[PDB]
């Protein structure tokens, strides 16, 4: 539950400003890479290299509470089990933009 | 300047 504040620090997410949301997932970078020959679908920009998951993953959902301010950035830390929306691109085909997870 | 594939990993993984 603290997780989210040390992760997002980890992670550079936190350097200039505090990354309002961020999500992070747990699968295995195989897993994860894997979705890019899964269920073809619309990004939320209208492209339509993205794909999600045929399968629920484990994730942590990481969202700056209203209080927060940088540099000392706050984060409630919500696990989940959901499918996520990944833009895959490039060779070999990987994803490369997070986009939403259901 | 950081693979697209880097940043994203960097972002979003936690193996």
């Amino acid at each position: 539950s603290n997780y989210c504040n040390q992760m997002m620090k980890s992670r550079n997410l936190t350097k200039d400003r505090c990354k309002p949301v961020n999500t992070f997932v747990h699968e295995s970078l195989a897993d994860v890479q894997a979705v890019c020959s899964q269920k073809n679908v619309a990004c939320k920009n209208g492209q339509t290299n993205c794909y999600q998951s045929y399968s629920t993953m484990s994730i942590t959902d990481c969202r700056e509470t209203g209080s927060s301010k940088y540099p000392n950035c706050a984060y409630k830390t919500t696990q989940a089990n959901k499918h996520i929306i990944v833009a895959c691109e490039g060779n070999p085909y990987v994803p490369v933009h997070f986009d939403a997870s259901v | 300047k950081e693979t697209a594939a880097a940043k994203f990993e960097r972002q979003h993984m936690d193996s």
